[PDB]
């Protein structure tokens, strides 16, 4: 089938950890949640300044 | 993958580097870390922000509504349910959604329907399993005015038929909004003359949802309580905002009563002594 | 006229009628009583969402000797309905000149904020109005009618589309037929 | 010196010798609507320099007991030159805006303001049982002010500062595009807001895209013989202004 | 794939091109678009007519019939159901099918059977789960005259045995019509002498459907209501036509009462003032 | 068939089934001001579709005794949508204009009009000893009309047709961009006027770039029972509209 | 098996979107609806004329 093997979340016996998935429905809205999308970009809220500010330097000068 | 930043080993310092000094006036949040203001050791941090994901945060079934409808036609008891779909009548889920201004996602809707037999002196029965019918009516569709209205024919409106005992009915729905994203806040009006409806209700219109017993009638009065659950998935959120501070008063607007910024305490220097040998 | 062919008749007369509004209506393909029942609107009522442009074709049914120019205007939501020709003329309009070509199309462009609109249009998803006026007037020779009929046709464009399947509110019953 | 900065939009230019960088919305800069995101089929109009220029609103006085102020756009600019004229004649609008709040004092004065831009700043009513009136939400270039105590008005906005008239904590408004005006270091605040909405365009009279709030966290103070008049002027300039749905002007 | 047409960017004009001018007399529908009568901007339209498909339009379970049958043999109550299959007794689905003159498709039939115990003073029971039997009898097959008729042997006729509590019984059927397509309208007669039956009933004959309780008998009177649902799939439709305007009167013909073309209003120039600051 | 023609400018479209070609000014077509001919250093504004669209003026009635009419632009369009708004807020302006005069009758009516565009149509006074008043030269979209006889007004324009109020022969007005509306063959007249002036740009209130005159050389006539109401409507659309010198709107 | 992978309908997280299908029954009437057949030809009803009519031209001449 259109099987798609992904990686499972670390277990309590770490340091065959993968699962299989197949969509049965025609609408993408039927698929399960995307609990594995780990994107980040705090810059939008933490550093929305026009002029890049270097940590080790004075904010104003 | 969603790992956290490690702490670089830092040693003594004595330079013109001023990572600790800054100016919040710029609207810039300091990007300082422990290693910048002290001597730190190397630490391979394996922690992950996997559960902080907007997906994992909002993707959890939460009750959004609940109504009761009876079987027999006695007194002025409603024999069917009606509901103008929205998630502003349940503070819990409503508060989360309101952490963001706009939202976009598909949704998993689950229904928990339970019945009972109203108290009585002589109520010996033998009623077969109760079958329910939940029908979604998008804005404009004909609305039923009785538990025998022609509208229940469900010619094109999506509907579910469930019998008690079985697993709670469920079904997914895409992104209905006619806009590019659901709006939790609308600082505007419904009319161009700046009047009429103000806020959410001014534009949101997900239609209505009706329920009923498909069973003709019960010997003695019985009632059922349907609980609607929402679980957004394939989530997208924009423009974060200050969480709700004041309790929710109305489900149509943001009215509130002047609430305290937080709990009080003795003085600014008050710290409970927890060490008393 | 709810049960006569006069319901489709849009009279136009000879003589001074400047400042007079020949006709007008809202742009609710599925809610407006004027479109509500046309092939187009009749289908939209099986859906809750709609989007796209609309083609309003006007046909002059007067005699071959009658002449005239009409101003077909369309005003997007936001202001009051055009009370004068000047106000209507400020919006998307079409000056139709009657001649050999009987019909004239007034394509109402899709100028909405949102991608879609509700068939059960409310003030939020307002579409605007359409008002018709006399650009000049209807001149006619001797021995020729002074009143003429102007039929109106409505249909969707290649950019039209419905979206939310629902039941039509134009049919019901009180018991099984027999 | 990054202290000095210059802004030029249209036939207007602002100068500063004590600024603190420039906040750019949510990392984005104003831009015209793209073809793969447009809905209105009619060709939009772009007055450019005609509407995209600096518009100065009525100044406000900062007093030792001032609780704050707030403006709603684009409504507040309904009577500003040609920018307001396009709002009347068009059904749809879209703009950027460059907020520039000015406020100077002296090395002997003290105080700290919080210039913030709150998208969809839906506000509550004084009487939780009633509704609010547009007249109480925004009144042209005339600023509405926050009160240090609860309000009672029939259809008035709950001006009590601590809740910012939104039922939230004022200390958390920092989550919106903002800057502070700490008199001992500042002199003004600039914020470049990009078009933020759940729709490509929208009406500019019916919808108040965002609210500008200037709330002081450090009370204005000074000694005797020190200028007691400390005004706070707000200047804003639209960016990438587009308009659709041309028709008869709307009667206010 | 089923995408909508995009709008080409158009500029000023001044030529002998007359896309706005035409003649409906030809029976040709103008193929004009906004860009032909004004200046338009380029717009990549991603909208899709995927839900306008005749398949997605008609492929939705809609109730087509409903009857009630009792368990005990008391009074003159029918203990079994009989039905001359057709979709002309439920206006909703009937109106959709009638949007086209001819139809061809397979079909998914679902049954929603629910029971109950009729009211009484002393009705204490303990009846086991009720099992039902639905039998299809194609034209000509022997018809049962009782809940114990030999016909219920279902030797070759398709039949379903369902017990309450379980999911509503379902089963698909192909294209039965002896013609190349189902006919929603038949402007003809059953007899060559131009008399007898006129219309639908003149040729359509999908047979009959019977139902009953396989349970021998109940201590106290009980009744069940069966609801038949049709969901055409693998659809094909021909010759579209004007939707039904007048309410449906009979389920055997198209009789109607002179109905209004549409709702009324003040005047041809009437337009409600919704802008009042 | 060159009889039928279609015009599209902005959100407006005109249709014709009995036209007679199209006169294009002095062989030139409207165009924006080039850099090697500009004077105003500020970047001009070009509303485009916002102002460059068809504006219909008050219709006029053609009678068996009508002597003529005349309009002055761009003045006549001072109250027309956004085109008029830019005239108020700007010191300098520049536009093309597409004049389209409509007038239909029937194969049983007769008459012939002369649609002309006269650049710098400086007119004389009724009383040669006095001067004229702007109010008598142009009055908005309201047309002034020529008289078959001499006028006497104090500061009125010498409306006597034969001299076109310019002290010249009406039969020589054909030297200006024009067209005729011979009812037996026509139905309208279109003229595309290019910006004509001795200066790159100019004020639009103080200067009347050109005058549109509609003078009938063949008296309107017809038999009994034949529509006696024969209106003449004028529609004009600016082209390549540019504006400079943005400032506070001018109080009319 | 006789698996057949197709494309799912766009989801609310666009701009692995495919599903698998296998028929278990012997009759084609048992298969699911054909919700993905997007064919069109309005010409039958909008332009059923014998002589092609060019938009930018007069209907009659
Ligand atoms: C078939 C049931 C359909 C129910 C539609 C629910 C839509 C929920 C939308 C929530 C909008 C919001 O929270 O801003
Ligand atoms: C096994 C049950 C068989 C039921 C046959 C139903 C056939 C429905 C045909 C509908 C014909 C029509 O709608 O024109």
């Amino acid at each position: 089938m259109g099987a798609q093997v992904s990686t499972q979340k670390t277990g309590a016996h770490e340091t065959i950890i993968h699962y299989t998935n197949i969509n049965y429905y025609k609408d993408a809205a039927s698929n399960s949640a995307n609990r594995q999308d780990f994107t980040q970009d705090p810059g939008k809220f933490t550093e929305p300044v026009k002029d890049i500010m270097i940590k080790t330097m004075p904010a104003l000068n | 993958i969603a790992r956290v930043a490690d702490t670089v080993a830092s040693g003594p310092s004595n330079s013109t580097s001023i990572p600790a000094l800054t100016a919040v006036e710029t609207g810039h949040t300091s990007q300082v870390e422990p290693s910048d203001t002290m001597q730190t050791r190397h630490v391979k941090n394996y922690h992950s922000r996997s559960e902080s994901t907007v997906e994992n945060f909002l993707s959890r079934s939460a009750c959004v509504y609940i109504e009761e409808y009876y079987t027999k036609d006695q007194d002025n008891v409603n024999r069917y349910m009606s509901w103008t779909i929205n998630a502003r009548r349940m503070v819990q889920l409503r508060r989360k959604f309101e952490l963001f201004t706009y939202m976009r996602f598909d949704m998993e809707i689950t229904f928990v329907i339970t019945s009972r037999q109203l108290p009585g002196t002589s109520i010996a029965q033998d009623m077969p399993p109760l079958t329910h019918q939940i029908m979604y009516i998008p804005p404009g569709g004909p609305v039923p005015n009785s538990v025998t209205d022609f509208a229940w024919q469900t010619s094109t409106n999506p509907s579910i038929f469930w019998t008690e005992g079985n697993a709670p009915p469920r079904m997914s729905i895409p992104f209905i909004s006619i806009g590019n994203a659901y709006s939790n806040f609308y600082d505007g009006w419904s009319h161009f003359s700046q009047n009429g409806v103000y806020g959410y209700n001014a534009l949101n219109n997900m239609g209505k949802l009706y329920a009923r017993h498909v069973n003709k009638d019960t010997p003695y009065q019985m009632s059922s309580t349907i609980r609607v659950y929402f679980k957004p998935k394939h989530i997208r959120v924009w423009v974060p905002r200050p969480p709700r501070l004041s309790p929710y008063i109305k489900s149509s607007n943001v009215n509130f009563n002047p609430t305290n910024l937080t709990d009080e305490r003795s003085s600014i220097t008050y710290v409970p002594d927890t060490i008393r040998p | 006229n709810l049960q006569s062919m006069d319901a489709y008749h849009i009279e136009v007369n000879t003589g001074n009628y400047q400042g007079e509004k020949i006709f007008a209506f809202q742009m609710q393909p599925g809610l407006e009583s004027v479109f509500k029942r046309t092939l187009m609107g009749e289908i939209l009522n099986y859906y809750a969402h709609w989007s796209g442009s609309i083609k309003l074709t006007f046909t002059f049914c007067g005699s071959a000797m009658a002449t005239g120019k009409l101003l077909l205007a369309y005003s997007p939501p936001g202001a009051d309905v055009p009370a004068t020709r000047k106000q209507a003329m400020l919006g998307t309009h079409m000056i139709w000149d009657i001649g050999l070509q009987s019909s004239c199309v007034l394509c109402i462009p899709w100028i909405s904020q949102t991608h879609y609109r509700l068939v059960q249009q409310d003030e939020y998803t307002s579409a605007g109005n359409v008002t018709c006026w006399y650009q000049t007037g209807i001149v006619v020779p001797p021995g020729t009618p002074n009143k003429c009929v102007v039929l109106c046709f409505a249909s969707a464009c290649n950019d039209f589309s419905v979206r939310m399947l629902r039941d039509t509110p134009f049919i019901g019953q009180t018991a099984l037929l027999q | 010196s990054d202290r000095v900065r210059s802004l030029t939009l249209g036939n207007s230019t602002i100068t500063t010798q004590e600024s603190a960088n420039v906040v750019v919305g949510y990392g984005r800069w104003p831009e015209y609507l793209r073809d793969d995101e447009a809905t209105a089929e009619d060709q939009p109009t772009q007055p450019d320099v005609a509407t995209c220029r600096f518009y100065t609103l009525e100044s406000v006085q900062w007093e030792k007991n001032s609780a704050g102020w707030w403006w709603k756009f684009p409504e507040a600019l309904k009577d500003m030159g040609l920018f307001g004229q396009n709002m009347l004649y068009h059904y749809l609008g879209r703009a950027g805006y460059t907020i520039h709040v000015q406020c100077n004092a002296s090395k002997f004065h003290q105080g700290c303001l919080l210039v913030v831009c709150v998208p969809e700043a839906e506000m509550g009513c004084s009487q939780t049982d009633k509704e609010v009136a547009a007249m109480n939400l925004t009144k042209g270039e005339a600023a509405h002010k926050f009160e240090p105590t609860k309000t009672n008005g029939e259809h008035t906005v709950q001006s009590i500062v601590c809740n910012a008239g939104m039922g939230v904590g004022v200390g958390n408004l920092t989550i919106y595009p903002h800057q502070w005006i700490n008199l001992r270091t500042n002199n003004c605040a600039t914020i470049v807001m990009p078009y933020v909405n759940s729709v490509p365009m929208d009406n500019m009279f019916r919808h108040y895209n965002f609210t500008l709030m200037v709330i002081p966290f450090a009370p204005l103070d000074y000694a005797a013989q020190a200028s007691e008049y400390v005004p706070v002027t707000v200047t804003i300039a639209p960016m990438c202004a587009e308009y659709n749905g041309l028709r008869l002007a709307y009667q206010q």
